């Protein structure tokens, strides 16, 4: 109606053009999105490896579930200016080493890699952005923290601790902790992993997390949430 | 300590600055424009909703035949609209999904585009194969790209979140200028009409005026109390405005070198995502992140109108070089046409 | 920690240029912006609405 | 590089039936509609049908509608045309067009060179080219003039005018291809003008390498009606 | 044909068919409004759930009618063709309701039990193409009742009935049964599976929201049994006896009564469905 031959196939153009948009939305609807998130190196690659310079994709498939893992590391700027773009995601995958509770940042005087976590958590949790997204909290490096506890006790780290120099009580205390920063409890669920240098099971813990999420958000099209 | 000294000098020289800004200023923008007729009340209806983008439109830019566009949102797709017939003419896949900003070549054979990835990328429109392909890609930057473009078909200044803004030379891929001076990270990015100059916008709430021949920063604006997120030439190249998260859009001169008005209000307190003026400079459009364009008096100050309909944050803001229309994007995945 | 010198004589001398910058008055600039606006009115199609049959997004 | 090789032609009894086969190289053959166009041996061209990308839209010629068949495989980027009950003015030597349409593309850029096939023994736009053969001095400037039944210039402000150069021996190539627009590798020397029905397209500079015969196209409607041919000779 | 005279009935019937018609026009109306237009995107989820409340509002259409019908001590001075319409769209709509119920369950789930399952990641055309064939289905299954002459006369009052005519009506007693006892079945199912997934999950059963979901997902099942169980249960006291039953007064005007619930179930339908759920605008 009132359109040329060549604005007749540039419509039909346009419609072929809006019908590979659809299909590449569709695929990527059903693809898991998470944000890689941690203090430095600490146990990020690790963490990578076991599942599989700007941003890093990871792409992983587990139990016919497509999942696209974004690292930001690297990415040495301000955080508020990009950490809008990972508003929509499914799950952020937060890597905190244990065996630094000791160590130092080395960038700042008397500064803890781990007090820089729990900053980092209290940060990336109560984000405006991150207000339902659930958090995947792994805790890296158990073997290593459970054989140098010993040695160094955790008082050095948490001054008001006043429980027992073993692994168990410790870690449930760092983990008690990292879920204290989250002010939002009624509105997101933080997910606690303790994984070893080699441990298998990793992916299945963050297929359960996400098949959680999944269900959180097929409530709400049901009209159920 | 040699160190002290030159802290102390720095402070007599910003206090000599500031002294030679106030001595030069006698009266204000307002005080000479409130006699003359207000723009009364400026009512724009979307013409054209481009729909077809998925995530959130995160850029645009306008075509200098005044109607094709360039849109980039987190899909991963560049799409170049035909604005007048609401036609997608092209659908770029990215390698990164994670673009947030994107440029039109000004001879209309190439589109660049960067984001979180730290490149830019040139795209060839016009080839033989008859497909969209990438020219080439501009790695360089440490920090994520937040707003390129083009000189001609072989030179670009890409806006960079490294604190640090970049010219490139396209036939070989490298970095031919280096601008660097700016404390926060490198929001927005602005060329002069002439080309000759190109302002851009930073983090550390600073508006600083490069040349792009010598490198160097000719003169440093301030004003703003947060992060600047926008920033657009006035249409002589003598003038430019801010946009930043205090919800205050400042007019900037490039001569008088000082801020000459605020644009304001007491209901808004939202930041400012995209700045752009019209063809006479008379409006001044301004995107908000409570959904909405403020049409500004730019003479004035006077919320001239409010370009409403969008139900996300309005992102991306673009006048077309004839004046004829102004197209918002936002992060409801669509795009408006206002006249 | 001696590499912070060189930054501060940078820092010192971009101020040092940015200071020794001829400065017109506010005043004129503010008049030639004006002008330019009184001078582009009619050809603002924002500002000064066209006709329909002028308008390609009609 | 672009290149489009045609296959199939021969001699052929009449009633007979060829398949047309054009093997696509270089281009992104799935984004481009792709046209049939013959010329007989009294060297005319003439549109035969159209296939467009998606095979959504199919045009066919009066004269070979529903007798020929058009239809392209996109996996194998090859472009067919099947025929049937072919009879004697079916003998003509067919090229294969490649052609796409969006804001400001280049359409009928691209022609292959041809297979050649032999058989043995009132609505539309008519083209007019008044002069059929002129002769030229090389260095001076020519003019070939074309006209239309129909005025070719649209509502959108386009004048959808083809020019298209065949040297001998060698497929037509595209010049302008909206009444002005001048196609890429073609020189600045050859310029299209006119309005509305009145056409005219100038070659200043004449060179040995512009001798052939110039049609004219248009694209407003379906079938796409060629000129006569203006052939420049000398 | 029978003449069984109702006081009891007509005290009672109207105000119940008033409250309901009222309560669930408004309900549905406005639900029908909400997702309409104040939705931006519809899914599978709020096609079916819209096809539930269109099944709701059309059965809140033809309520007025059988109100009047009720205010006459049982008599229908409307004609037989009217007779027939409004008989169908009683019998489709309430078809078309628990149709649209069991639907919705399936859906839950679906989106709960298996919540990466290719079904979940259907268009919504296809859903659109779903929800059309069960209109197809119900409306195919529904149609006789306008094939018939469904007016007794008896001493010139006109009585438009279906449920309370004889001891059988067909096949229609089989489909009365069956359109209550497979859903329910299939409703009871997917609920148990539901809650039974979601207090599986130790972190996310934790939430309060989860709490109220898990709530409203044994509540709509509760309102369906309650408001379904009455009507079925009188129709087979009355089958089961039908030589002794048959015209029995205690028997008809308890059937009568019964049916009501149906439209009781109507009119819950979107305080239940929509006014609960804090995502719809």
């Amino acid at each position: 109606c009132t359109l040329s031959a060549e604005d007749k196939a540039a419509v039909e153009r346009s419609k072929m053009i809006d019908r590979n948009l659809r299909e590449d939305g569709e695929k990527a609807a059903r693809e898991v999105k998470l944000l890689l998130l941690g203090a430095g190196e600490s146990g990020k690659n690790t963490i990578v490896k076991q599942m599989k310079t700007g941003i890093v994709e990871t792409h992983f498939t587990f139990k016919d579930l497509h999942f696209k893992m974004f690292d930001v590391g690297a990415q040495r700027s301000e955080r508020k200016k990009w950490i809008h773009c990972f508003e929509g995601v499914t799950a952020i995958i937060f890597c905190v080493a244990l065996s630094d509770y000791d160590l130092v940042l080395a960038e700042d005087e008397e500064m803890n890699r781990m007090h820089a976590s729990m900053k980092l958590f209290d940060s990336i949790c109560n984000n405006k952005w991150f207000t339902d997204t659930s958090i995947i909290l792994f805790l890296n490096k158990k073997d290593l923290f459970e054989e140098k506890i010993k040695k160094s006790p955790l008082t050095i780290c948490y001054p008001e601790y006043a429980g027992s120099n073993t692994y168990e009580e410790a870690a449930a205390y760092i983990q008690c902790q990292f879920e204290d920063l989250n002010k939002r409890k009624d509105t997101k669920e933080i997910y606690t992993h303790f994984t070893c240098s080699t441990d298998t099971k990793n992916v299945q813990f963050v297929f359960d997390a996400v098949t959680d999420v999944i269900i959180k958000n097929n409530l709400k099209d049901c009209g159920l949430f | 300590s040699e160190l002290d000294q030159l802290r102390q000098e720095a402070e007599q020289l910003k206090n000599q600055i500031r002294d030679a800004r106030k001595a030069c200023a006698d009266a204000t923008l307002s005080q000479i424009t409130n006699n003359i007729d207000p723009v009364g009340r400026i009512q724009m209806r979307t013409r054209r909703t481009l729909r077809g983008h998925l995530a959130k439109i995160y850029a645009m830019h306008w075509g200098t035949d005044s109607r094709l566009l360039v849109s980039a949102s987190q899909d991963g797709k560049l799409i170049i609209w035909d604005s007048y017939t609401t036609n997608k003419v092209h659908a770029i896949p990215l390698r990164s999904s994670w673009v947030m900003t994107c440029a039109y070549a000004p001879s209309g054979n190439y589109v660049a585009c960067g984001g979180l990835d730290n490149i830019c990328s040139i795209y060839n429109l016009k080839t033989r194969e008859g497909n969209v392909r990438v020219s080439r890609e501009l790695a360089g930057h440490t920090g994520y790209l937040s707003c390129c473009r083009f000189l001609d078909d072989n030179q670009i200044v890409t806006s960079s979140g490294d604190t640090t803004c970049a010219l490139w030379d396209i036939e070989t891929g490298q970095q031919t200028t280096t601008f660097t001076g700016h404390t926060g990270d490198v929001m927005s990015l602005s060329l002069a009409p002439d080309t000759r100059l190109f302002v851009s916008g930073a983090c550390d709430a600073s508006a600083k005026l490069w040349d792009v021949r010598e490198g160097m920063c000719r003169q440093t604006f301030t004003g703003h109390e947060s992060d600047i997120n926008a920033i657009c030439f006035f249409p002589n190249g003598n003038a430019f405005a801010t946009g930043s998260d205090d919800a205050t859009c400042r007019l900037f001169d490039l001569r008088a070198d000082q801020e000459l008005m605020t644009y304001s209000h007491d209901n808004i307190i939202c930041g400012i995502t995209s700045v752009s003026f019209s063809k006479s400079g008379r409006l001044l459009l301004a995107g908000y992140d409570d959904f909405n364009c403020n049409v500004w008096d730019a003479l004035k100050a006077d919320r001239a109108g409010v370009l409403a309909g969008h139900d996300n944050r309005v992102s991306c803001l673009g006048v077309t070089d004839d004046g004829m229309a102004v197209a918002t994007g936002s992060w409801d995945s669509f795009l408006k046409i206002w006249n | 920690n001696t590499a912070s010198i060189a930054q501060a004589r940078k820092l010192v001398e971009q101020l040092k240029m940015e200071a020794n910058i001829d400065r017109i008055k506010v005043s004129k600039a503010a008049a030639d912006l004006m002008a330019y606006c009184e001078a582009h009115a009619k050809e603002d199609p924002l500002l000064t609405p066209v006709p329909a049959s002028e308008n390609p997004f009609r | 590089d672009v290149q489009l090789v045609e296959s199939g032609g021969g001699l052929v009894q009449p009633g007979g039936s060829r398949k047309l086969s054009c093997s696509a190289s270089g281009f992104a053959f799935s984004s481009f509609g792709m046209h049939w166009v013959r010329q007989a041996p009294e060297k005319g061209l003439e549109w035969v049908a159209y296939i467009s990308s998606g095979s959504g839209t199919i045009y066919y010629a009066d004269t070979v509608k529903g007798r020929f068949t058009i239809s392209r495989d996109d996996p194998k980027n090859t472009l067919f045309l099947q025929m049937t009950s072919l009879r004697s003015e079916d003998t003509a030597m067919y090229y294969c067009v490649r052609s796409i349409y969006y804001y400001g593309s280049s359409p009928f850029d691209f022609w292959g060179q041809g297979t050649t096939l032999t058989v043995s023994s009132g609505s539309d736009i008519v083209m007019t080219q008044a002069t059929s053969s002129v002769p030229v001095t090389p260095g001076e400037s020519v003019s070939i003039s074309c006209r239309s039944s129909k005025s070719l210039l649209h509502s959108n402000g386009n004048t959808y005018l083809y020019w298209f150069l065949q040297r001998p021996g060698q497929s037509p190539q595209l010049l302008i291809y909206r009444m002005s627009n001048l196609a890429s590798g073609v020189p600045d020397r050859f310029s299209g003008s006119g309005s509305g029905t009145a056409f005219t397209l100038t070659i200043s500079r004449l060179e040995a390498e512009d001798v052939g015969v110039y049609y004219c196209m248009q694209h407003l409607e379906y079938p796409l009606t060629f000129g006569a041919g203006t052939k420049l000779e000398l | 044909c029978c003449r069984i005279e109702g006081d009891t009935i007509s005290q009672v019937m109207p105000p119940l068919l008033i409250v309901a018609f009222v309560l669930g026009a408004l309900g549905n109306g406005v639900a029908l409004c909400g997702f309409c237009f104040h939705m931006k995107t519809w899914k599978p989820s709020t096609v079916y759930l819209f096809n539930l409340a269109v099944a709701d509002f059309l059965l809140m259409i033809c309520l007025p009618f059988r109100t009047d019908y009720y205010l006459r001590r049982r008599h229908w001075a409307f004609g037989d063709i009217p007779c027939r319409v409004g008989l169908f769209t009683l019998a489709m709509n309430r078809a078309g309701s628990i149709v649209f119920l069991t639907v919705v369950a399936a859906d839950r789930y679906f989106k709960v039990v298996h919540p990466h399952h290719a079904v979940n990641t259907i268009s919504t055309r296809v859903a659109a193409g779903i929800v059309c064939t069960l209109w197809a289905l119900v409306i195919l299954g529904t149609v006789y009742l306008l094939l018939e002459n469904h007016l007794c006369v008896q001493e010139t009052a006109v009585s438009c009935e279906s449920f309370i005519m004889e001891s059988a009506n067909g096949w229609h007693d089989i489909m009365f049964q069956l359109e209550f006892f497979m859903p329910l079945g299939i409703i009871l199912f997917c609920s148990f599976k539901i809650v039974w997934s979601l207090r599986r999950r130790q972190q996310l059963a934790r939430q309060a929201r989860m709490k109220k979901a898990t709530r409203f997902i044994m509540v709509v099942a509760i309102v369906f049994i309650t408001c379904y169980l009455p009507s079925v249960s009188a129709r087979l006291y009355f089958l089961w006896t039908v030589p002794s039953s048959a015209c029995d007064p205690s028997v008809h005007g308890a059937l009568h009564i019964t049916l009501s619930f149906t439209y009781m179930n109507s009119m819950l339908d979107p305080l239940v469905y929509y006014f609960s759920s804090p995502s719809f605008p």
